[PDB]
């Protein structure tokens, strides 16, 4: 029990949805290009997922969704098997598990951000939608980025722990082995293997000596459903990131020894899921998300 | 007794009544238009259908993609 | 994005009252006449045993261009069946496809 956990047992999830805000939702019977599409044209993550026939909302399709397809599309089309990309949603859903089956995870607009934070911690998810049990409407896709936004502003900097002033090393908040990474050469269809197989929503880019020269996330990847590629996925991702040549200063980066504060200040005023950790050299020695940062407030 | 007659204004739903300037056609993306639906041009079999909607304080503008 | 207020028509308001009504009785929806261009109407969903209502108003955009306008009405861990704004938007539509053509 710290000033965090008393200010999340404290407050609704409803404190924390904005005046106005934009959502996006799926009848399951779309077809999955069209889906991805509406992700980019609109400027949005995710989107709740409505089953007609069920007259419910039964998911979300997120970047992690197109990832796993554009994998198994890729893959396919070696072999001369040409369906997902006239999958409707439902049809996609059915294959990837189905009894395995998985329920949607949402939330009440009145349940505590305590309660959030463990629901996106336990379910290993980044999107909740915060759904108004008497109208049964979504009102809002809650993320870690708010809630630890919400946070920094609303908690006066002192009444201030002792955590706060140690290092990411004394306290082991991040990854610091076994790091996905890629090369600046890397093709694309590697990079998409690399995120399906460890579940991470972003990959450093690295040079010959193992200094991050750019990162590889899940923003790169939705602009492939702009652009019509699907194609060109045997490019580097170097090349797949001349999309953002222009307007990119370079990889926001944190060190070992920087306070929890200074780290978490970092986050939210860059409005970044992560910061790559780096030494004296930029040589990548792991990473600190915006998952560790939330999971280490909610348990210290 | 005398027979009776009756007078029917008839002409006031004549015409269904001009849209007040207060309600606009159309929206750019790119008040009280609360509840009221809108839509985008029909384009390759997908209709996208939406609405404002108000729960407390908050806003919710919630776009429906849906094929025909 | 251009958004449009609900769907126009250059067809005879009468014509356009007598299949929307039409439409709703197919449908198997309760409505009212509030007056020979507004109606209110409701419904009991198939799978949930809810209701939804809504209101139906046409308006005259110029000389030969009418709107039709829908607004939805304001009644009084894993989400039970239902959502007032996405049933609103699908009687729009089972409407809209049962009472008029591109
Ligand atoms: C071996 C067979 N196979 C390969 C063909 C599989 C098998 C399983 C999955 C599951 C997926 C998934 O679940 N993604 C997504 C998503 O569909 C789902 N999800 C997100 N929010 C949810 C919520 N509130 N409630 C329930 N689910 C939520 O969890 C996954 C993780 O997404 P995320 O929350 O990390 O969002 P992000 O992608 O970071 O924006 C997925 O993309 O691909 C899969 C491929
Ligand atoms: C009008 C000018 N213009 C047209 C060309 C735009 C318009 C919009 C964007 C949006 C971007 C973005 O949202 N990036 C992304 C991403 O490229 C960048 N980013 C994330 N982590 C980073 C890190 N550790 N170091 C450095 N950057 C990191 O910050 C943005 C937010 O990403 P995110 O943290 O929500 O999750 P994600 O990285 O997508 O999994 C972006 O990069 O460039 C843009 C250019
Ligand atoms: N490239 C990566 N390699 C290894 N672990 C990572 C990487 N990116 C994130 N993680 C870790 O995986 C968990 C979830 O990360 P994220 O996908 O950023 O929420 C956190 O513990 C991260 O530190």
């Amino acid at each position: 029990s710290s000033v965090y956990t008393t200010f999340m047992k404290s407050h609704r999830c409803y404190d924390l949805i904005p005046t106005s805000s934009k959502l996006v939702v799926f009848d399951t019977s779309l077809q999955v290009k069209k889906a991805f599409f509406a992700l980019v044209t609109n400027g949005v993550r995710a989107a709740p997922l409505w089953d007609s026939k069920k007259q419910s909302f039964v998911g979300m399709l997120t970047i992690t969704d197109f990832i796993n397809i554009l994998h198994r599309y890729y893959k396919s089309a070696l072999v001369q098997i040409y369906e997902l990309e006239e999958h409707k949603i439902e049809t996609w859903r059915e294959v990837y598990l189905q009894d395995s089956f998985k329920p949607l995870v949402c939330i009440s607009p009145n349940a505590s951000l305590f309660d959030a934070v463990s629901s996106l911690i336990r379910n290993k998810i980044h999107r909740l939608p915060v759904i108004d049990p008497e109208s049964g409407n979504t009102l809002y896709i809650l993320t870690h980025k708010r809630i630890l936004k919400f946070l920094k502003l609303f908690i006066t900097e002192f009444p201030k722990p002792e955590f706060m002033s140690k290092s990411l090393e004394e306290l082991q908040i991040g990854t610091y082995a076994n790091i996905a990474m890629v090369r600046t050469t890397t093709p694309v269809y590697v990079a998409l293997g690399i995120f399906v197989q460890h579940r991470v929503s972003a990959l450093p880019v690295v040079d010959e000596k193992g200094r991050v020269v750019d990162i590889y996330s899940k923003f790169d990847v939705i602009n492939l459903a702009a652009e019509k590629t699907y194609n060109n996925l045997d490019v580097s991702v170097t090349k797949a990131l001349q999309h953002r040549s222009h307007y990119f200063e370079g990889v926001l980066k944190c060190y070992l020894h920087e306070t929890l504060e200074a780290i978490i200040n970092r986050l939210v005023e860059a409005e970044v899921h992560r910061l790559v950790v780096v030494d004296e050299h930029d040589v990548v020695k792991g990473i600190v998300s915006l998952s560790d940062i939330l999971q280490a407030l909610v348990l210290t | 007794g005398q027979e009776m007659y009756a007078f029917r204004s008839e002409e006031r739903f004549k015409s269904p009544p001009i849209l007040p300037p207060h309600l606009l056609q159309v929206i750019l993306n790119k008040h009280v238009m609360l509840n009221h639906l809108y839509a985008l041009s029909i384009k390759d079999s997908v209709m996208v259908l939406s609405a404002t909607h108000r729960y407390k304080k908050k806003y919710v503008t919630t776009l429906l993609y849906k094929p025909i | 994005m251009a958004w449009h207020l609900g769907i126009r028509s250059q067809s005879r308001p009468n014509d356009i009252m007598a299949e929307v009504c039409r439409a709703i009785k197919q449908l198997d929806y309760e409505w009212k006449v509030v007056n020979p261009y507004y109606l209110r109407v409701r419904r009991k969903n198939p799978v949930t045993s809810t209701f939804s209502k809504m209101s139906l108003q046409l308006y005259q955009v110029d000389s030969r261009t009418y709107l039709l306008d829908f607004r939805s009405i304001d009644d009084e861990v894993a989400p039970r069946p239902g959502s007032h704004t996405i049933e609103f938007f699908e009687m729009c539509a089972n409407l809209i496809k049962n009472s008029c053509t591109v």
